[PDB]
C-alpha cells in the first residue's frame, strides 16, 4: 500500500540524497550527477506515489536536469537545479536536539544514525 | 434484565444434560 | 544381504546424531550466539 | 527396474537434503 | 426413514416438484427484496443527502436500486438531490411493491406446480421414467440469460431503452444515474471504468447467445457425458454451486476493493481510501489551486466541500467497526451536522504540526505531533512526569480554517489537547449523539458488511462444492461399499488401478 | 445500555430452533406408535 | 530466549522474527497488574 | 398423464434424453475455448491488481461522466 | 508388492555403497563450497556479516515503492 | 484405443507412488512450495522486506528462521519473477519477497492437488470420499489465513510468514490488534480442535482397552490379522464402560468415527469463518455496555477490562517494530505502561 | 505493447513450454510403455 | 395429480433431539451476550 | 417510550403456543400415516 509514512519515508530518505548534491553543483562535478540520476528516480517514485501529475510534472523537471549537463552548460544546470528543489520541496534533515527533536524510536525508522536522529532517553 | 437471560441458558443446558442421561434412549442387544 | 542393516541404519545414524550435535554446537559459537 | 519413479521420488528430495546439509554444516561455522 | 438432513433429496426425482420448490425459494427471495426495501424506507431519512447518505444509515438494499436508476420516490424526494413531481411506478416504494407482488404471484405458482406434479412434458419419451435432459435445458437457460444480458448492457447501461447507470466523479462529491458509451479497447477492463460494464454485457452477452445457439443443437459426447454424468442432476449442482462462489469472490472482492460498479458516494468510502489519504491529496490539491489563485488561507479552506470532507473521516470506513456492532453507522457516532474546520497546529517558532493520523489496525493510537518531515515536535504524555514533548511545554496553538468554527485561534493549552484528540481521527465534525441515543463508538459500511457476508458464504459454497461434486462422482458407492471392492484394494495383481480387465 | 433486539433475537433463535426439533422427535414417537398397533392408534 | 542473538561484524543486533515475539512480551509485561508492581524487575 | 396446452407446447424440448454424440465429440474444441477463457482471466486478474500495466489504463478512481 | 526391488534389498547392497561413496561426498562438499566461497550471497542477495549497514547508510533499508523496487534494492545494495 | 486411453493407463498404473491425474497438479506444485520453504528458510532474507534476520545462514535456529512476506510497498502484487517489479533477475526477486508468494501460490495449489487426489484415489479403489470432505478443513485454514486475510488488509504483509517464531507472533498480532480469542468463531474452533484431540484420545483408549483375548502373549499386538471378521474390542463392554461412568456412551460405531470426522472438521470451518471476519476487521472487540459501565464507574473492574489493557500493551508497544515501514516514532511518555515496569 | 505485457507473453509461452514438455515427455514413455 | 411415488417419513432420534437441543442451548451461550453487549 | 418487555411478550406469546399446536397437528399426520403402511413407515 501508497500510504502518507511510504511518501515521508523517500521524501525523508532522498531529500538528503538529492538536497546534498548542492556540494556537486558548485565545483560542476558531471559524475556526481551521473552515479545519484538512480536518486532522482527514486525521490520520484516515493514522493509522487498516488499522485501522477505532479509525478509526471517531476519526470520532466528530472529530465531537464540531465539534458543540461549532457550540453554541459553550468549556468543552466543550476538555472533547472534550483527549479526542481524549488517546485518539489527539497528539504534535508537539519540537526534536532532535546526540545525539537526524537526523529527516530524503533530502530527499524529510517533516520537511526541521521543527524536528525536523536531521542530523549530519560 | 439480561441475567436473567443467562441463567435461564445455562440452567436450560443443565436441564437437557439432565434429560440426556437419565432419560435417554437404550440400546438393546436383540 | 552381505552387510546387515543394523550396521546400515546406525552408520547413517551416527551421522544423524554427529551432525545434530554439530548443529547445536555452533549454536552457540558463530553467529546466532550473541 | 532401476528408474521406476521411486529413484525419482527419492532422489527429488535426496540430492537437494544433502547439498543443504552439506550447506548448513558451513552456516554453523561461519562467523561475524 | 429419512433424517433432517437428507429431507430435501425427495424432490430429486421429480422435476415438476423441483419447480414447486424454486418458485417457493424465489418468492421468499424476491419476498424480502421487497420487504426488506420497505423497512428500509421506514427508516431512510432524505432530509440531508451531503452529510447524511445511504451508506451512513445502514441501507443495504437501497444502494443496489438506485445503481441502477432509481432515484426518485413517491415521498417526492430524489436521492440525487433534487425534487420530482411525478416518479411514476419506478420509484423505491414501487420497486419495492412490485417485488411483493412477484412475492405472492410466485407463491401460488409454486402451489400450483407442487399440486400438479404430473405434467407429462416431465416424462421421457422412450422410458417412462421422469427425466430432464441437462444438456438442452442449459442450452435453452443459456440462451436467455446471453440474451437478457446483452439487452442489459445494450439497452439499459448505454441507455438506448434504459435510463443508466450510476456512474459518479473520482471523488464521489457528484454522481448520477446516465446513460455509458461502451469502452471496447483495454480501458473496458479497467474496473473503474463504468464504460467496461457497458462493453461486457454487450460481448458477454453475444457469447451467451452464441453458446446458446451452439447448446441447442449440439448433443454432448460419451466421453463427457459418463465422466461428468450428465443425466445426474446433481452434476448441475455441484457445477452451479462452483459457478456462485466464484461469482462472489469477485463480487466480495470489487466490493472491499472497490470499482465503477460500487462507487463512493451509495456505498460509502473504500477501506484503502483512508491507507493512501486518497482524499486528503484531493484536500490539499484543491486548497493549492486556491491559494495560486491568490486566495488568502481562511477562504482557502472554505471552499473545500462538506461531503469531500466527509470522506476524509476515520467513522466513514468499512474496516473501523466490529461484528456486534449491530446497525447504522448513525448509530455508531450520530448524524453528522458539520464541518468544524481545518485544524492548523503551530509552535513557538510558526512551524506547521500535523497529528499524525491513526491507521484502521488500531482502535486507540496516541496523539502525536509531527511537522513537514515527520518528527515529533509534540504529542500527550501517557506518563506525565518527565515528559519533554507535552503541549503545555511545547506551547502548540491551534488556529483553524473554513466551517462553523473559522478563523479561531486557541491558546488555551487544555482546548489544545482536545482538539488535538479529535483531529487524530479524521476531520473533525460537530454530530447529533441524541437522536438516536448513539454510543460513541464506530460502526461499519454496507461495503463492509456485503463483502463479509459474501466472502463467508462464498467459503460455505466452497464445502458444498466439494459435497456435491462427491456425491455425484461416488452415487452408486453412496450406500456402502461391498464386497467387489476386496479384489480390487491390493497392491499388485492389477497392474492398473481398479480394472477387473487387467490381470 | 444493553443492545435492544439482542432479547428477541436469542430467546427466539433458543425456542423457535428448539421447538422445531422437539417435533421431529415428536412426529416419530407418533409414526412409530401408529406403526405398531397399541391402545394408542 | 533468542533475544539480540543475531549480531552483525560491527555488533548492532540485527533483529529476528523472536524480538517481536519478546516485544509482545514487553507489550503484555508492563500491563498486566500495573498497579501491583511497585519495584522494577518481576520477580513475585 | 396430464397433457396440457404448454406442456404440448414445450414437449419437443423434453424429447431427446440422453441422445449423445458417439464418443469425444467437441472436446478438442472445447478444451481450446476453456484454455482460452482461462487467460482471460490471468489478464483480467493481473490488470485488476496492476501486475500487468498498459498504456494509458490506470487502475484508479476516473471520473466518468 | 508392486513389482519394486524393496528398500531392505537396495539398503544393504554392496554395489548400492560404492555407488554413494562417490556421490555422497560429492554433494556433501558441493553443499560445503556453496557457502565456503559465499557464492549463495550472491545468488539469494543474503547480505554478509559486513553488509546489513554501510558506511553512508546505517539504518534498516525497506522498500518503499511497488513498482520501482527494481531500482530500490540496487541503491541499498550499492554502498 | 485411443492417446489419452493410454496416457489414462500409464499414470493410473499402480506402483509405489500413485501419480494420478491430480498428480499432474500435486508432484510439480507441492514439490515447489515445500522446495521454496526451504531455500527460503536457508538463503533468504526479511532484511529488505522486514528488517529482520530469518534465515538459517543469517543466524536463526529452526524456531526462528522463516520465509517471509515482502513490504507493504508492493501491495498485493502477486510477485510474478517477470513480473513488473522483479523484472526477472532473481536476486531482486528474493530480497523483494517473493519466495513467500511462491510458496504461498504454490502451496494453494499443491492443497487443490491433494485433495483432487483425494478423490482420484477414492474412485478406482471404489471407495467413498470422505478423506477429501474431511481434507478440506485444511484447505479452508490454509485460504482463509493466508490468501483471504492479508487481501483484506493491506498489503500481502499481514500474512504470517512461513516460520516458526513468525507464526507465533501472529497470535500476539491478531489478539493484540484483533482481540482473536474473544471472537466466538474461534471459540467454536478451539472446541473442534480440543474436542477432535478429545476423541482421538477415547476412542484410542477404549478400544486397546475392551480388547479381546485372542492368544496367550501378553503382547495384544500380534493376535490380530486384518482379514478377521469378528471385532477386536467388546462394542457392548466399552458402551457398558462409559454409560456407566460418564453418563451417556456411543452404540454405534458408524455414528462414532463419523463423530471424529465431524468435531476436528467442523472446528476449522467455523475457525475460518472467522478469520474472513478480520481480513475485513468487522470482529468481536469489545463489548459496549461492558466498556460502557467501566467508563462511568472507575470501582468496575472485570477480566475483560484487564485483557484490554493487555492489548493496548500488544498495539502500542509491538507496532513500531510491528510495522517499520509505517515509521512510528513514540515518545516513552506516550507508551502506556503500568508502575515500576 | 509494454515492457510488462513483454515479461507476460514471455510467461504465457514458458507456461506453455513447461506444460507442452512435460505433456510430450509422458506420451513418449506411454507408448513405449504401453502396458 | 395424483400420490407420488416421492414421498417419505422424516425422522429424527431421542439422542439426536439431545444432541440438537444442546446444539441450540450451546450456541446460546456463546452468541447470546456478543448480541447483547 | 413504547414499553419494552411486550415485543417478548407478544412474539413468545405467538409462536410458543402457535408452535405447540402445530405438533399436536404433526403428531397426528404421522400416527395416522404409521396406521396404513405406506412408503412412509
Ligand atoms: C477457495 C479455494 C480456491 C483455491 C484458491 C486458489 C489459489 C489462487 C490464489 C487466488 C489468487 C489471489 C491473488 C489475487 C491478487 C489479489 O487479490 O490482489 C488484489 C488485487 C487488487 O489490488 C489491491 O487493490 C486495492 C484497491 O485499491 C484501489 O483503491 C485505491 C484507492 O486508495 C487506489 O485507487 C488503487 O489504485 C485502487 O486499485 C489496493 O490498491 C491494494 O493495494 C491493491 O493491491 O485484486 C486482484 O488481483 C483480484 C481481486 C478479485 C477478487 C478475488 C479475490 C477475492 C478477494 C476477496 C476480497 C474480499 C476481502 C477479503 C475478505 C476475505
Ligand atoms: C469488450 C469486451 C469486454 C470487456 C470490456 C470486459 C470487461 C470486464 N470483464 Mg469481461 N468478458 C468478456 C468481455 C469483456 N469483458 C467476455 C466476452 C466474456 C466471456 C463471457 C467475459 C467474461 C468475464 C468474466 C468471467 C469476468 C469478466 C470481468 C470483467 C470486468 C473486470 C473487472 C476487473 O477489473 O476485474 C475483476 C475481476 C477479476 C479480477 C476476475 C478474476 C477471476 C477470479 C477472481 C480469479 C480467482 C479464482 C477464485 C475466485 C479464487 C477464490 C479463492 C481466493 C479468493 C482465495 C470488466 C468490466 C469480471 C467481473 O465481472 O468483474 C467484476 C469477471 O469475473 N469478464
Ligand atoms: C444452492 C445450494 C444448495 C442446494 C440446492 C443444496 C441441496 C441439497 N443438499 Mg446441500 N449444501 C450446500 C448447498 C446446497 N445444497 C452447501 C453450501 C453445503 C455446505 C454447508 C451443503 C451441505 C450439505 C450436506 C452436508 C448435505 C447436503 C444435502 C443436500 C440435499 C438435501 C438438503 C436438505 O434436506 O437440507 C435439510 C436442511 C434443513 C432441514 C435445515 C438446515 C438448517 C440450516 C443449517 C439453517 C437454515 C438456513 C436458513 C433458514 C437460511 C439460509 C440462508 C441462505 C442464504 C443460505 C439437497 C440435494 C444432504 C444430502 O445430499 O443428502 C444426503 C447432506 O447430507 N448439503
Ligand atoms: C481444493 C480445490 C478443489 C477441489 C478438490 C475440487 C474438486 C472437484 N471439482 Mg472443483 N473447483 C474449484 C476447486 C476445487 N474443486 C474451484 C475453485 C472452482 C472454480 C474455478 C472449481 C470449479 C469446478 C467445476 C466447474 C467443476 C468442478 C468439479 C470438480 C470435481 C471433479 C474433479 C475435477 O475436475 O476438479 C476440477 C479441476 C480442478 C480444480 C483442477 C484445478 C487445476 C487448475 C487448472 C490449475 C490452473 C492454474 C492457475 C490458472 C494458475 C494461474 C493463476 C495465478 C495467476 C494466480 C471434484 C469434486 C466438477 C464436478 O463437480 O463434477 C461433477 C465440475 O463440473 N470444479
Ligand atoms: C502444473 C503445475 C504448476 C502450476 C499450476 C503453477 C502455477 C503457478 N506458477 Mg509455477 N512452476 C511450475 C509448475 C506450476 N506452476 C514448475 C514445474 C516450475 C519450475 C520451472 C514453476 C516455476 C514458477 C516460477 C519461477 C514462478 C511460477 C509462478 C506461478 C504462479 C503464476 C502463474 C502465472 O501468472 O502464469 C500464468 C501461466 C499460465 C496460465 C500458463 C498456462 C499454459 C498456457 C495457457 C499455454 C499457452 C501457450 C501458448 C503457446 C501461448 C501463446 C502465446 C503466443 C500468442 C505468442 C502460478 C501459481 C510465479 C509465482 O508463483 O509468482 C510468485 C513465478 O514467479 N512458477
Ligand atoms: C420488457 C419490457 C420492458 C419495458 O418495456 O418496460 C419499460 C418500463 C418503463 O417504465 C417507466 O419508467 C419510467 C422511468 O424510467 C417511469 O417510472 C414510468 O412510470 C415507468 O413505467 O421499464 C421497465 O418496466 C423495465 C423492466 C425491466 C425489464
Ligand atoms: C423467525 C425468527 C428467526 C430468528 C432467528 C434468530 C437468530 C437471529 C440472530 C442473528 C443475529 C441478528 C440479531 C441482531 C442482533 C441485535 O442486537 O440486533 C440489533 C439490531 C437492531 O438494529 C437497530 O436498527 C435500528 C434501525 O436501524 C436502529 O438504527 C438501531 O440503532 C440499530 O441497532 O439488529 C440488526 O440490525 C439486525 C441485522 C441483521 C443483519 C443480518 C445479516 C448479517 C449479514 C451477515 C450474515 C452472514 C454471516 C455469516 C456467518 C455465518
Ligand atoms: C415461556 C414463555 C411464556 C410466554 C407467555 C407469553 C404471554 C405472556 C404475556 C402475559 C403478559 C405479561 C407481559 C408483561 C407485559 C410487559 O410489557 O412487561 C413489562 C413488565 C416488565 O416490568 C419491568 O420490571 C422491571 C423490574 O421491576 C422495571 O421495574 C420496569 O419498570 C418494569 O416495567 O413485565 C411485567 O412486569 C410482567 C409481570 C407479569 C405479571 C403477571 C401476573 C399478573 C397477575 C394477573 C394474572 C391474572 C389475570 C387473569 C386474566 C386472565
Ligand atoms: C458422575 C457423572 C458426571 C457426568 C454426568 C453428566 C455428563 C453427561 C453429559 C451428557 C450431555 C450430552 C448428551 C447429549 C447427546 C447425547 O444424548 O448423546 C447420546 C449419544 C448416544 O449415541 P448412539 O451411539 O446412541 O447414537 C445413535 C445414533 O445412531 C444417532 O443416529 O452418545 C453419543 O453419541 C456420545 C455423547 C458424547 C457426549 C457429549 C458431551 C457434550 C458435552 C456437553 C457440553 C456441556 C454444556 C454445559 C453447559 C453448561
Ligand atoms: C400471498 C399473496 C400476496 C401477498 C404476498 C406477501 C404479503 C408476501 C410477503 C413476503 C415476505 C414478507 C417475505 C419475506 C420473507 C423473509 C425472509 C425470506 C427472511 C429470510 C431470513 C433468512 C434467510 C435468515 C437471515 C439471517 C439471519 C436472521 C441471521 C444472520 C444470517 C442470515 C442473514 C442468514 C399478494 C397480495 C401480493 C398477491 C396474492 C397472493
Ligand atoms: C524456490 C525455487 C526453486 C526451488 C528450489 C527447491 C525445489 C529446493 C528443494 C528443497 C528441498 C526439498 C530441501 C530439502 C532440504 C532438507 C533439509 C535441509 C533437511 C534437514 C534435515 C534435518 C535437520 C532433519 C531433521 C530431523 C528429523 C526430521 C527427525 C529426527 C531429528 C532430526 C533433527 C535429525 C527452483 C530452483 C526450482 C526455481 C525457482 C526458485
Ligand atoms: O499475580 Mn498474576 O502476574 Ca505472575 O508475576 Mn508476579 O504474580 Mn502477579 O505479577 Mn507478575
Amino acid at each position: 500500500s501508497v500510504s502518507a509514512a511510504t511518501i515521508n519515508r523517500a521524501r525523508g530518505l532522498y531529500g538528503d540524497r538529492i538536497a546534498a548534491l548542492k556540494d556537486a553543483v558548485a565545483a560542476g562535478d558531471f559524475k556526481a550527477i551521473a552515479e545519484e540520476k538512480n536518486a532522482f528516480i527514486l525521490f520520484n517514485s516515493g514522493a509522487y506515489p498516488t499522485n501522477k501529475a505532479k509525478k509526471n510534472a517531476a519526470i520532466a523537471q528530472t529530465n531537464e536536469i540531465f539534458k543540461a549537463i549532457r550540453s554541459g552548460d553550468k549556468a543552466a544546470v543550476k538555472s533547472a537545479y534550483d527549479a526542481y528543489m524549488a517546485a518539489n520541496d527539497i528539504r534535508p534533515l537539519p540537526e534536532i536536539n532535546a526540545n525539537i527533536g526524537q526523529g527516530y524510536s524503533s530502530d527499524f525508522d529510517f533516520r537511526v544514525r541521521t543527524k536528525a536522529g536523536a531521542i530523549y532517553v530519560r | 434484565m439480561e441475567a436473567l437471560v443467562y441463567t435461564f441458558l445455562l440452567i436450560g443446558t443443565l436441564m437437557v444434560i439432565f434429560f440426556a442421561v437419565f432419560f435417554r434412549e437404550t440400546p438393546r442387544i436383540l | 544381504g552381505r552387510v546387515p542393516l543394523w550396521l546400515v541404519g546406525l552408520v547413517g545414524g551416527f551421522a544423524v546424531i554427529t551432525i545434530v550435535s554439530l548443529f547445536i554446537y555452533g549454536s552457540y559459537s558463530g553467529l546466532g550466539s550473541s | 527396474p532401476i528408474f521406476t519413479f521411486r529413484w525419482l521420488a527419492v532422489h527429488g528430495l535426496a540430492i537437494p537434503t544433502v547439498f543443504f546439509l552439506g550447506g548448513i554444516t558451513a552456516m554453523q561455522f561461519i562467523q561475524r | 426413514a429419512l433424517p433432517w438432513y437428507r429431507v430435501h433429496t425427495v424432490v430429486l426425482n421429480d422435476p415438476g416438484r423441483l419447480i414447486a420448490v424454486h418458485l417457493m425459494h424465489t418468492a421468499l427471495v424476491a419476498g424480502w427484496a421487497g420487504s426488506m426495501a420497505l423497512y428500509e424506507l421506514a427508516v431512510f431519512d432524505p432530509s440531508d443527502p451531503v452529510l447524511n447518505p445511504m451508506w451512513r444509515q445502514g441501507m443495504f438494499v437501497m444502494p443496489f436500486m438506485t445503481r441502477l436508476g432509481i432515484t426518485d420516490s413517491w415521498g417526492g424526494w430524489s436521492i440525487t438531490g433534487e425534487s420530482v413531481s411525478n416518479p411514476g411506478i419506478w420509484s423505491f416504494e414501487g420497486v419495492a411493491l412490485s417485488h411483493i407482488i412477484l412475492s405472492g404471484m410466485c407463491f401460488l405458482a409454486a402451489i400450483w406446480h407442487w399440486v400438479y406434479w404430473d405434467l407429462e412434458l416431465f416424462r421421457d419419451p422412450r422410458t417412462g421414467e421422469p427425466a430432464l435432459d441437462l444438456p438442452k435445458i442449459f442450452g435453452i437457460h443459456l440462451f436467455l440469460s446471453g440474451l437478457l444480458c446483452f439487452g442489459f448492457g445494450a439497452f439499459h447501461v448505454t441507455g438506448l431503452f434504459g435510463p443508466g447507470i450510476w456512474v459518479s466523479d473520482a471523488y464521489g462529491i457528484t454522481g448520477k444515474v446516465q446513460p455509458v458509451a461502451p469502452a471496447w479497447g483495454a480501458d473496458g477492463f479497467n474496473p473503474f471504468n463504468p464504460g467496461g460494464i457497458a462493453a461486457h454485457h454487450i460481448a458477454a452477452g453475444i457469447f451467451g447467445i452464441f453458446a446458446g445457439i451452439f447448446h441447442l443443437t449440439v448433443r454432448p459426447p460419451q466421453r463427457l457425458y459418463r465422466a461428468l454424468r450428465m443425466g445426474n442432476i446433481e452434476t448441475v449442482l455441484s457445477s452451479s454451486i462452483s459457478a456462485v462462489f466464484f461469482a462472489a469472490f469477485v463480487t466480495s472482492g470489487t466490493m472491499w476493493y472497490g470499482a465503477a460498479a460500487t462507487p463512493i458516494e451509495l456505498f460509502g468510502p473504500t477501506r484503502y481510501q483512508w491507507d493512501s489519504g486518497y482524499f486528503q491529496q484531493e484536500i490539499e490539491r484543491q486548497v493549492e489551486t486556491s491559494v495560486s489563485e491568490g486566495l488568502s488561507e481562511s477562504q482557502a479552506w472554505s471552499r473545500i466541500p462538506d461531503k469531500l470532507a466527509f470522506y476524509d473521516y476515520i467513522g466513514n470506513n468499512p474496516a473501523k467497526g466490529g461484528l456486534f456492532r449491530a446497525g447504522p453507522m448513525n448509530k455508531g457516532d450520530g448524524i453528522a451536522e458539520a464541518w468544524l474546520g481545518h485544524p492548523i497546529f503551530r509552535d513557538k517558532e510558526g512551524r506547521e504540526l500535523t497529528v499524525r493520523r491513526m491507521p484502521a489496525f488500531f482502535e486507540t493510537f496516541p496523539v502525536i505531533l509531527v511537522d513537514k518531515d515527520g518528527i515529533i515536535r509534540a504529542d500527550i504524555p501517557f506518563r506525565r512526569a518527565e515528559s519533554k514533548y507535552s503541549i503545555e511545554q511545547v506551547g502548540v496553538t491551534v488556529d483553524f480554517y473554513g466551517g462553523k468554527l473559522n478563523g479561531q485561534t486557541f491558546k488555551d493549552a487544555p482546548t489544545v489537547k482536545k482538539f488535538a484528540r479529535k483531529a487524530q481521527l479524521g476531520e473533525v465534525f460537530e454530530f447529533d449523539r441524541t437522536s438516536l441515543e448513539s454510543d460513541g463508538v464506530f460502526r461499519s459500511s454496507p461495503r463492509g458488511w456485503y463483502t463479509y457476508g459474501h466472502a463467508n458464504f462464498a467459503l460455505l459454497f466452497f464445502f458444498g462444492h466439494l459435497w456435491h461434486g462427491g456425491r455425484t462422482i461416488f452415487r452408486d458407492v453412496f450406500t456402502g461399499i461391498g464386497a467387489e471392492v476386496t479384489e480390487q484394494v491390493e497392491f499388485g495383481a492389477f497392474q492398473k488401478l481398479g480394472d477387473k480387465s487387467t490381470k | 445500555e444493553v443492545q435492544f433486539g439482542a432479547y428477541l433475537a436469542v430467546l427466539l433463535g433458543t425456542f423457535l430452533p428448539a421447538l422445531f426439533l422437539v417435533n421431529l422427535f415428536i412426529q416419530t414417537e407418533a409414526r412409530k406408535a401408529g406403526k405398531a398397533g397399541g391402545q394408542d392408534s | 530466549n533468542f533475544n539480540q542473538s543475531v549480531v552483525d561484524s560491527q555488533g548492532r543486533v540485527i533483529n529476528t522474527w523472536a524480538d517481536i515475539l519478546n516485544r509482545a512480551n514487553l507489550g503484555i509485561e508492563v500491563m498486566h497488574e500495573r498497579n501491583a508492581h511497585n519495584f522494577p524487575l518481576d520477580l513475585a | 398423464a396430464l397433457r396440457t396446452r404448454l406442456g404440448e407446447i414445450l414437449r419437443p424440448l423434453n424429447a431427446e434424453y440422453g441422445k449423445v454424440a458417439p464418443g469425444w465429440g467437441t472436446t478438442p474444441i472445447m478444451g481450446i475455448v476453456m484454455l482460452a477463457f482461462l487467460i482471460f482471466l490471468v489478464i483480467i486478474l493481473q490488470i485488476y491488481n496492476s501486475s500487468l500495466i498498459i498504456e494509458n489504463v490506470d487502475v484508479d478512481w476516473a471520473n466518468g461522466i | 508388492s508392486t513389482g519394486e526391488r524393496p528398500f531392505s534389498d537396495i539398503i544393504t547392497s554392496v554395489r548400492y555403497w560404492i555407488i554413494h561413496s562417490i556421490t555422497i561426498p560429492s554433494l556433501f562438499v558441493s553443499g560445503w563450497l556453496f557457502i565456503s566461497t559465499g557464492l549463495a550471497y550472491d545468488v539469494f542477495g543474503t547480505p554478509r556479516p559486513n553488509e546489513y549497514f554501510t558506511q553512508d547508510r546505517q539504518q534498516v533499508p525497506l522498500v518503499n515503492d511497488r513498482f520501482s523496487a527494481k531500482q530500490e534494492l540496487e541503491d541499498l545494495t550499492k554502498g | 484405443r485411443g492417446l489419452f486411453d493410454l496416457v489414462d493407463d500409464w499414470l493410473k498404473k499402480d506402483r509405489f507412488v500413485f501419480v494420478g491425474w491430480s498428480g499432474l497438479l500435486l508432484f510439480p506444485t507441492a514439490y515447489l512450495a515445500a522446495g521454496g520453504w526451504m531455500t527460503g528458510t536457508t538463503f533468504v532474507t526479511s532484511w529488505y522486506t522486514h528488517g529482520l534476520a530469518s534465515s538459517y545462514l543469517e543466524g536463526c535456529n529452526f524456531l526462528t528462521a522463516a520465509v517471509s512476506t515482502p513490504a507493504n510497498s508492493v501491495g498485493h502484487s502477486l510477485l510474478l519473477l517477470w513480473g513488473p517489479e522483479a523484472q526477472g533477475d532473481f536476486t531482486r526477486w528474493c530480497q523483494i519477497g517473493g519466495l513467500w508468494t511462491f510458496v504461498a501460490l504454490h502451496g494453494a495449489f499443491g492443497l487443490i492437488g491433494f485433495c483432487l487426489r483425494q478423490f482420484e484415489i477414492a474412485r478406482l479403489v471404489g471407495i467413498r470420499p470422505y478423506n477429501a470432505i474431511a481434507f478440506s478443513g485444511p484447505i479452508a485454514v490454509f485460504v482463509s489465513v493466508f490468501l483471504l486475510y492479508p487481501l483484506g488488509q493491506a498489503s500481502w504483509f499481514f500474512a504470517p510468514s512461513f516460520g516458526v517464531a513468525a507464526i507465533f507472533r501472529f497470535l500476539l498480532f491478531l489478539q493484540g490488534f484483533h482481540n482473536w480469542t474473544l471472537n466466538p468463531f474461534h471459540m467454536m474452533g478451539v472446541a473442534g480442535i480440543l474436542g477432535g484431540a478429545l476423541l482421538c484420545a477415547i476412542h484410542g483408549a477404549t478400544v486397546e482397552n475392551t480388547l479381546f483375548e485372542d492368544g496367550d502373549a501378553a503382547n495384544t499386538f500380534r493376535a490380530f490379522t486384518p482379514t478377521q471378521s469378528e471385532e477386536t474390542y467388546s462394542m457392548v463392554t466399552a458402551n457398558r464402560f462409559w454409560s456407566q461412568i460418564f453418563g451417556v456412551a456411543f452404540s454405534n460405531k458408524r455414528w462414532l468415527h463419523f463423530f471424529m470426522l465431524f468435531v476436528p472438521v467442523t472446528g476449522l470451518w467455523t475457525s475460518s469463518i472467522g478469520i474472513v471476519g478480520l481480513a475485513l476487521n468487522l470482529r468481536a472487540y469489545d463489548f459496549v455496555s461492558q466498556e460502557l459501565r467501566a467508563a462511568e464507574d472507575p470501582e468496575f473492574e472485570t477480566f475483560y477490562t484487564k485483557n484490554h489493557l493487555l492489548d493496548e500493551g500488544i498495539r502500542a508497544w509491538m507496532a513500531a517494530q510491528d510495522q517499520p515501514h509505517e515509521n512510528f516514532v513514540f515518545p516513552e511518555e506516550v507508551l502506556p505502561r503500568g508502575n515500576a515496569l | 505493447m509494454t515492457a510488462s505485457l513483454s515479461n507476460f507473453i514471455a510467461s504465457l509461452i514458458a507456461g506453455g513450454v513447461v506444460v507442452g514438455v512435460i505433456a510430450i515427455a509422458l506420451i513418449v514413455i506411454s507408448k513405449s510403455d504401453r502396458i | 395429480t395424483g400420490p407420488n411415488p416421492n414421498k417419505q417419513a422424516v425422522e429424527l432420534n431421542r439422542t439426536s433431539l439431545y444432541w440438537g437441543l444442546l446444539l441450540i442451548f450451546v450456541l446460546a451461550v456463546l452468541f447470546s451476550s456478543y448480541f447483547f453487549n
